[PDB]
């Protein structure tokens, strides 16, 4: 029993920070085998931000010109290139702690852990969620840059986000691990702000799974609802719409609890509508949305790594 | 009012 | 900016968990060293549990009774004992992956890492705290026994916690690393129950320490309190006491936030006479208890290891 | 009614 805001286990990850510097600025960088990917933005002097030009900031930088220091040990940059907006460094050094990976972008309201680095040095691990408007809302602060987000199935991890700015709101922006950002953000000191965001509905019915299995049931009732009566509240609540492809997804919870879709989400119209009356729902009293279904069952079967 | 880049100085 | 639920990377553990399999029970271990540590209850069957005597069932295995495997490889149990409740299991092979280690018996109220675990494999990362009546909120089933909770401090990991039992109401109990259980539980089938639980007053106001730190204002107000006045509100909602101990814990914060702890709880005592009127703080609508003062400290400055 | 000890079965 109980229901935890999960992460997966950052060891296999840790093993590939590393610190990269140029100049007077300094993040983290990603090693996976002879490479280590990082922001381009370490190539900016703060003088260079409100518009810079990353083709002609890199044609003036040198191999040399990057420090990159894997614990106490320099590795020698021996190539560099720009992707988007990652830089790709080639050291002359495979590392030996490479897991077995993949990059991928994801969607919105897919979740993910996020290994907090400093100076190379892993500081922390937790879970968030890419919102609808393609911000995270994590902890990161200055030096913060160059840390990811992951997944990790069997022993392969998948690596989906990479750190680069916070923007006025607090929240976070950054790229997926080939360099090309999630939203409309850009790398520049410009004015930019997130869309409004909205609530990841697919999610909430997950948790709400999560919740009867763990044994709760205080919100169900016996109404149903019709998929486009319930995408009506959704929308004046601010939820994204529900899908047909969301129901599906929702199937095997759905099977595991006895409870039909339509049926979680007649209960979900009535929470929206009517609140909580200072009731819990697995420790929240918000309606929560950076479960997804696929985190639920992870989490309420025991699936290992 | 702007974005913060959050590498940090050396 | 931001504050989540943040774990310490769970690498270090993680090369360290491994299967223990006594006859047809099994569970996790943790190889330091030459030696495995696990639950005593391994050694149990079912038709054993409503009254065991462990010496009795110990003095009746073998070495060879004990089935060990790290990964894709069995490890021979050269040498078994009992520590309160914990089993010893001496190895032929020390774990070349040992890190920097103690253990440690922590007080109620102090928060830790879970790495939950099943088959010896890790599982996920989360965070909780010990909870006044000396059980943990954790995210656990059957087969996780075993799994530990710690802390890292540069790169010594702190072991606080292993995994036991779960009580009826869905909360779990277990030992520090030397087998003694935190709180009145015992590895019996037996009717027991976790005391009445309280909300840790001194994570309470450490967490509005990090609201303020984040930007979030709303909660102040010009009143201070007395410690004996605000400890009489504190005892009319199922709050712990406030000790000078806790006021001075609390300096640090206090300091850089401008807030003397006294004001702090004049904030507090105000949300819990007048709730939070369809507000939230750090994203709650209820007052978190499970972020120490330290845990504050360590995510709004930006510590590694 | 009872604790559960969180071993599993083999």
């Amino acid at each position: 029993s109980g229901f935890r805001k999960m992460a997966f286990p950052s060891g296999k990850v840790e093993g590939c920070m590393v610190q990269v510097t140029c100049g007077t600025t300094t993040l983290n960088g990603l090693w996976l085998d002879d490479v280590v990917y990082c922001p381009r933005h370490v190539i900016c002097t703060s003088e260079d931000m409100f518009n810079p030009n990353y083709e002609d900031l890199l044609i003036r930088k040198s191999n040399h010109n990057f420090l990159v220091q894997a614990g106490n040990v320099q590795l020698r940059v021996i190539g560099h290139s720009m992707q988007n907006c990652v830089l790709k460094l080639k050291v002359d050094t495979a590392n030996p702690k490479t897991p077995k990976y993949k990059f991928v972008r994801i969607q919105p309201g897919q979740t993910f852990s996020v290994l907090a680095c400093y100076n190379g040095s892993p500081s922390g691990v937790y879970q968030c969620a890419m919102r609808p408007n393609f911000t995270i809302k994590g902890s990161f602060l200055n030096g913060s840059a160059g840390s990811v987000g992951f997944n990790i199935d069997y022993d392969c991890v998948s690596f989906c986000y990479m750190h680069h700015m916070e923007l006025p709101t607090g929240v976070h922006a950054g790229t997926d691990l080939e360099g090309n950002f999630y939203g409309p953000f850009v790398d520049r000191q410009t004015a930019q702000a997130a869309g409004t965001d909205t609530t990841i509905t697919v999610n909430v019915l997950a948790w709400l799974y999560a919740a009867v299995i763990n044994g709760d049931r205080w919100f169900l009732n016996r109404f149903t609802t019709t998929l486009n009566d319930f995408n009506l509240v959704a929308m004046k609540y601010n939820y994204e719409p529900l899908t047909q492809d969301h129901v599906d997804i929702l199937g095997p919870l759905s099977a595991q609890t006895g409870i039909a879709v339509l049926d979680m989400c007649a209960s979900l119209k009535e929470l929206l509508q009517n609140g909580m009356n200072g009731r819990t729902i697995l420790g929240s009293a918000l309606l929560e949305d950076e479960f997804t279904p696929f985190d639920v069952v992870r989490q309420c079967s025991g699936v290992t790594f | 009012s702007g974005v913060t880049f959050q590498s940090a100085v050396k």
